[PDB]
RNA sequence: GCGCUGCGGGAUGAACCGAACGCCGGGUUAAGGCGCCCGAUGCCGACGCUCAUCAGACCCCAGAAAAGGUGUUGGUUGAU
RNA sequence: ACGUCGCUUUUUGAUCCUUCGAUGUCGGCUCUUCCUAUCAUUGUGAAGCAGAAUUCACCAAGCGUUGGAUUGUUCACCCAC
RNA sequence: ACCAUCUGUGGGAUUAUGACUGAACGCCUCUAAGUCAGAAUCCCGCCCAGGCGGAACGAUACGGCAGCGCCGCGGAGCCUCGGUUGGCCUCGGAUAGCCGGUCCCCCGCCGGGGUCCGGUGCGGAGUGCCCUUCGUCCUGGGAAACGGGGCGCGGCCGGAGAGGCGGCCGCCCCCUCGCCCGUCACGCACCGCACGUUCGUGGGGAACCUGGCGCUAAACCAUUCGUAGACGACCUGCUU
């Protein structure tokens, strides 16, 4: 018979299955759409994730209670030292999908990107791209990586350039460094190849990635949780007190027929670490990293128009359980999916 | 007959030639047929477009995952007909599906060569004129299938090159009728010998 | 029954040129040319006559549904012969109780915004059909012009303008405000 | 040298639906696509031949992989150029859909 | 767009049944699917045949429908069909089957050496065309 | 008739349709079929009827009525 | 209305085919899914539809349909949103 | 922890319906052919997972004379799986129509269009075309001599949808045989008989010998980390 009352089902179907992410990078799913019209331009960037202060600001919202009045608002802090292009990644459709055309890798690639070549650096002979490299130097290389820039030219219709984080500038355990491949929107293709040539060894800092008061997704894996039961995971209402054989369940697993557990009941398992993409979280300051200036170091970057104070970003007695942020930053408003230095992937909007 | 039978979808009915098509296999006889969007299927759209639709909900309640694939692509879906007309759940029936090859678009290397059609399966013969069909490419585009432009742009791009071919097929034609004029002298006797025959008129 | 044959004949005046690639009509004018594709219907089309042109509709064997195409084509051309000739002029005029609907014509009669349609803070933007100009009368106020050389484009657009401004969630029976077609006439005069 | 047989493909034994009697083969035989069409074929020799591990005798010859299996036809089969077949012992089931020779003999043309 | 009607004279060549490969006259339609035909110098005589058996050919008689075979034969002889006929490359490629479906085995045997040698003159001439062409 | 009974057909099925049974070869059928599963129409089968945005599709048998249609196809009675 | 044709198995009957070397019985609670003969919400047609409100009908089950007093209650009834 | 805080999205074909043009039925008609607008529905996108599904790229095992790769279609032999018994190297498509070939205009030696001329039960035809196997000798005509044959060499161009293939040029060597019809005889002619003929120097697993060229790794465990965790798994660090 049909349920007494109606009530809404507990959690969504839409992100099953509830299993530990298989990737512990947070990976782009979908690219921007490309409008050759845009400048050459990236659609992602690498950060980590700092740790959350709060601001005040004062709000520019006709018609709302809070215009032209301050209010508190909680921003999370994501560190985001320049990354370095090291490889060019062509891309041809297909009515299969796309494929992976050519890859093409710059001559000088640094111990950080090989480290993540290896499973194990300290035993190995970090051997990686040592004969790949003197396809730069030598002339018949010359001639092959020319062949491999110019079908990637005739052929490929998206071009990413393969960039990593420079795990150096963190104050993390970690040296091994976060590769990705970040896709190159804009101009034309033979744009996109002239544009990401030059990139190639460079730096690329956040602010050619972003700007101020964009609206910019974050993807990452949630914080792990373990084991967990069904009222955490999928939040059910706890059973009576005086239920037998316990009562953090589900009563009804299912009724007779049909004779098997459907996928739609809530189960006990996994929960958090968990591949998200939470989108439209407004960048409110792009922070500069500390400099050196004619002798003395600029840590400033806390400092706003308004509170002149000399302080940087890092709250007194530093950052929990990740450490001091002396790099450029992100400050993003509201929570982000990760632990403290968890690694998060910052994508420009789909959405117009 | 050949070693690998080539056929075109375009112009076909889908359960016309897919029964063509799974005697074949079953008989050897290794079939490959491309241009699957091509095929057209008797009725209108929307009687179609319903029946493709009333397939999507035949899911396993308890577990999707394990209940009915819907294949979107107008090859994997012609592919599923003609896997309803073997016994494929013999080693016999899989071994004979395993004989067939369906394409979207003609891929390399059968965009090469010549390809053959059923005329007992296509629609100018097995349809009144009057009568409303579909298109596989169409309703796979609206069930789900996300290539339609793609192979519409690389079908474009392959009929160019195969006009190109043409022209030169064309150009050599004509001068091979130049030389028989020039040479006639010299191949009278043979022409005579076939003609006798009626290897020529 | 199959009838063995079913023919009518269209004329075609001097200054027309009609010329057939298998069903498909084009119609040369002073006005322009117009093209239609017939591929759809299984008849037989012929051009009769050098001194004065004459295009015949043929159709052997038709069942009953099949005969009415006949008639159908021969509509479909003196369409086309009357749009390269005089054209189509479709006279809309706007009716209002108390709202005046302010009409004003934008991209050389290419897209019509309708402004205080029921007192509302919505524009209309409705697109004319290609090759139809929208223009806003001068001899009578609160009329719309609408000029082409295709019956089906032009009359398709007032169409469009006809349908934007449609009373919801009200009697319409009082309530008669929109825009509304009041002539079908031609650019030119015979 | 040619090919000097007929092609011919094992399409199955003879049966109804529930029922299959393996004594008699059913063939297909390329060209041959009429009942009219059969009587050409009928009483030629009919050979399977395939190849086993072991070596066997072979005459007129060295022995080697290949084996025989030799049968005749002996009647048309359906309206549409079928025929039907008897082998000395009845032909094993993985040889449906591969290859049978049709001799062109015994002769009679 | 049509050019062959059935009409009353028309000359129809037979494609399968009892009369396979045979002209016909048509004298008179019965109904939409058969025709009343008679070849009288071709020998078949009067008798209903229906339209799915009959192509049509580009030749038509003058004389009034359902007249008697008398007239039907002096139309076609008067118009001498049967020498007509055989002069159309229609017939011609017939009767160019029926030489190639009775070639003996000697016969193939001397038309693949005519082809041995006349492809191969053609050959030659063809790759001096193409040698002329390009310099050009 | 089933029970006591297999076998061919009816997808499947105690009763239906054919037919009742020693172990086999050849031939031919019944009921039932012959697009493909799956033996057989791969006949240049015959004459129509029907378009369904819930078509229809074979005893038992496994879904439908009153009522209605300016869909279409025949036919009846009148009338101009 | 008088008549008359139906559909459903959400009531009760009728029957006794299955289960008596045993298929745990009511109600609630918890939880999922499904049906539509749609209460609401999306798009609409009609009115004895001026507006507002309301009623009838169509596509339509995507989404929602609650908090309590009395009662073991299903069902009722009332309070309030 | 709504007991704090942040974030939640774009298309498409269309339903109902309302229409356009328009016959059936000289009028009319949203429908018959044709066409348009159209929604919490549907399908896709976004998002979650990622096939007994692919792709691109890196590094590929040393003082042992070891392991390996590639070439030399190098030499044999072995075990093991067998199927097959010439090729077709391609317009697009129309079907109440189509195919081929030319003289002029414009897209720039192209291509398109307008005439004109042929073919159309498709003969520039898959009911088709191509190739062809007995070999050799003597010997004469044709045909050819712008010729054949060589992972013989080097170079170039084209092909990315799954290119995993195709063509051209330069040179060197070699033969003037190759293909039609004739002269001339010979080959085990094995004494009527089956699995003969081909792909093919087939695929696979090894174990040798042989010459040249080329390479000297990583994974796992253990340890550590705690962005992770029931255990596995997972993220990390280990002489600049
Ligand atoms: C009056 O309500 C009831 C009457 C009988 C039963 C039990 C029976 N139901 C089916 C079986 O025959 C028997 O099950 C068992 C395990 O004995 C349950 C409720
Ligand atoms: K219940
Ligand atoms: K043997
Ligand atoms: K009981
Ligand atoms: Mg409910
Ligand atoms: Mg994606
Ligand atoms: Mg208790
Ligand atoms: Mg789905
Ligand atoms: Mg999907
Ligand atoms: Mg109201
Ligand atoms: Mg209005
Ligand atoms: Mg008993
Ligand atoms: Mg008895
Ligand atoms: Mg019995
Ligand atoms: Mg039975
Ligand atoms: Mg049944
Ligand atoms: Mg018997
Ligand atoms: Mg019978
Ligand atoms: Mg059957
Ligand atoms: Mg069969
Ligand atoms: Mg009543
Ligand atoms: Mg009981
Ligand atoms: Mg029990
Ligand atoms: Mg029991
Ligand atoms: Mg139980
Ligand atoms: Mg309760
Ligand atoms: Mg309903
Ligand atoms: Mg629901
Ligand atoms: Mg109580
Ligand atoms: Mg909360
Ligand atoms: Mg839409
Ligand atoms: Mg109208
Ligand atoms: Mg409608
Ligand atoms: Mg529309
Ligand atoms: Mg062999």
């Amino acid at each position: 018979s049909h349920r007494k009352f109606s009530a809404p089902r507990h959690g969504s179907l839409g992100f099953l299955p509830r299993k530990r992410s298989s990737r512990h990078r947070g990976k782009v799913k979908s690219f921007p759409k490309d409008d050759p019209s845009k400048p050459v331009h990236l659609t992602a960037f690498l950060g980590y994730k700092a740790g959350m202060t709060h601001i005040v600001r004062e709000v520019d919202r006709p018609g709302s209670k809070v215009n032209k009045k301050e209010v508190v608002e909680a921003v999370t802090i994501v560190e985001t030292p320049p990354m370095v292009v090291v490889g060019i990644v062509g891309y041809v459709e297909t009515p299969r999908g796309l494929r992976t055309f050519k890859t093409v890798f710059a001559e000088h690639i640094s111990d950080e990107c090989k480290r993540r070549f290896y499973k194990n650096w300290h035993k190995s002979k970090k051997k990686a791209f040592t004969k790949y490299c003197k396809k730069w130097q030598d002339e018949d290389g010359k001639k092959q990586l020319e062949k491999d820039f110019s079908s990637m030219k005739k052929y490929c219709q998206v071009i990413r350039v393969i960039a990593h984080t420079q795990m150096r500038l963190l104050p993390l355990r970690q040296k091994k460094a976060h590769l990705m491949e970040i896709q190159v929107n804009g101009g034309t293709v033979a744009e996109k190849l002239d544009w990401a040539r030059e990139r190639l060894e460079q730096q690329v800092p956040v602010n050619q990635v972003f700007g101020q008061d964009e609206m910019i997704d974050v993807i990452g894996v949630t914080k792990g949780k373990g084991y967990k039961g069904v009222t955490s995971r999928w939040h059910t209402k706890k059973l009576p007190r005086k239920t037998h054989r316990g009562l953090r369940k589900v009563a009804c697993i299912g009724a007779w027929h049909p004779a098997r557990v459907a996928f739609s009941v809530a189960r006990a398992g996994q929960k958090g670490y968990h591949h998200r993409t939470e989108i439209n979280k407004k960048i409110y300051k792009i922070g500069q990293g500390y400099l050196i200036k004619d002798g003395k170091l600029i840590k400033n970057n806390a400092s706003t128009d308004y509170d002149l104070s000399d302080k940087s970003i890092n709250p007194l007695g530093g950052f929990v359980h990740y450490g001091e942020v002396t790099n450029d930053f992100v400050m993003l408003k509201g929570c982000v999916v990760g632990t403290k230095k968890r690694v998060l992937t910052l994508r420009k909007s789909l959405l117009v | 007959e050949v070693q690998v039978l080539v056929l075109d979808g375009r112009g076909h009915l889908l359960g016309r030639l897919a029964a063509i098509v799974a005697k074949q296999v079953l008989l050897g006889r290794k079939v490959v047929v491309v241009r699957c969007e091509g095929i057209n299927i008797s009725g209108n759209f929307y009687r179609n477009k319903l029946k493709y639709l009333a397939f999507l909900r035949k899911r396993m309640n308890t577990n999707p995952s394990r209940g009915p694939y819907h294949f979107r692509a107008p090859s994997r879906i012609f592919w599923r007909t003609v896997r309803g007309m073997l016994p494929h759940k013999t080693k016999r029936g899989q071994a004979a599906l395993d004989r067939l090859k369906v394409f979207d678009g003609i891929p390399p290397p059968y965009d090469k060569k010549k390809r053959m059609v059923v005329p007992a399966a296509l629609k100018v013969v097995r349809l009144k004129p009057t009568r409303k069909f579909a298109y596989l490419g169409r309703l796979a585009h609206e069930v789900g299938w996300k290539y339609q432009a793609v192979t519409a742009t690389l079908e474009e791009k392959r009929k160019e090159k195969a006009k190109i071919h043409y022209r030169k097929k064309k150009q050599l034609m004509r001068l091979r009728k130049q030389a028989e004029k020039n040479v006639e002298k010299k191949i009278d006797k043979y022409t005579e010998v076939l003609k006798t025959h009626g290897l020529l008129v | 029954m199959k009838t063995i044959l079913s023919n009518q004949t269209v004329d075609i005046p001097e200054n027309v040129d009609i010329t057939l690639k298998g069903r498909t009509v084009i119609v040369k004018g002073p006005r322009g040319t117009l093209r239609r594709d017939f591929n759809h219907i299984n008849v037989e089309l012929s051009l009769l006559g050098k001194k004065k042109k004459r295009l015949r509709v043929d159709k052997w064997w038709g069942n009953r549904k099949e005969l009415a195409t006949v008639r159908t084509i021969c509509s479909h051309v003196q369409n086309m012969i009357k749009g390269v000739t005089l054209g189509f002029r479709y006279k809309m005029r706007s009716v209002y109780a108390h709202f005046p609907i302010n009409v004003v014509i934008q991209e050389n009669g290419s897209l019509v915004e309708i402004r205080n349609f029921l007192g509302e803070k919505y524009i209309r933007r409705v697109r004319m059909r290609p090759g139809v100009a929208c223009s806003v009368s001068q001899a009578q106020k609160d009329e719309l012009i609408l000029e082409g050389n295709d019956i089906e484009l032009v009359s398709n657009s007032a169409a469009l303008i006809q349908q934007a401004t449609t009373v919801k969630n009200k009697d319409i029976r009082k309530f008669l405000d929109g825009i509304y077609v009041s002539e079908k006439g031609t650019v030119q005069q015979a | 040298s040619g090919r000097l047989w007929s092609k011919a493909i094992f399409a199955g034994y003879k049966r109804g639906l529930r029922n299959q009697r393996e004594h008699t083969a059913l063939l297909k035989i390329e060209g041959v696509y009429a009942r009219d069409e059969t009587e050409f074929y009928l009483g030629k020799r009919c050979a399977y031949v395939y190849k086993a591990k072991n070596n066997t005798v072979t005459p007129g010859g060295k022995p080697n992989k290949t084996r025989v299996i030799w049968g005749k036809v002996t009647r048309a089969h359906g309206n549409s150029g079928m025929v039907r077949a008897k082998f000395r012992s009845n032909l094993p089931a993985k040889a449906i859909g591969h290859r049978i020779r049709v001799m062109l003999y015994p002769s009679r043309i | 767009v049509f050019r062959r009607f059935v009409e009353v004279g028309r000359v129809a060549y037979v494609s399968f049944g009892p009369h396979a490969g045979k002209l016909v006259a048509i004298v008179d339609v019965i109904d939409q699917n058969r025709a009343l035909v008679d070849g009288p110098c071709t020998q078949v005589r009067r008798q209903a045949m229906p339209f799915k058996c009959m192509q049509l050919t580009d030749f038509i008689l003058k004389f009034p429908h359902s007249a008697h075979q008398k007239y039907v034969r002096q139309a076609w002889q008067k118009a001498d069909i049967n020498t007509k006929w055989a002069a159309t490359r229609w017939a011609k490629k017939i009767e160019a089957r029926e030489r190639k479906a009775k070639m003996t085995d000697f016969d193939r045997f001397k038309v693949m050496k005519a082809k041995k040698m006349r492809n191969r003159i053609i050959k030659n001439e063809v790759k001096k065309l193409q040698k002329a062409a390009l310099l050009k």
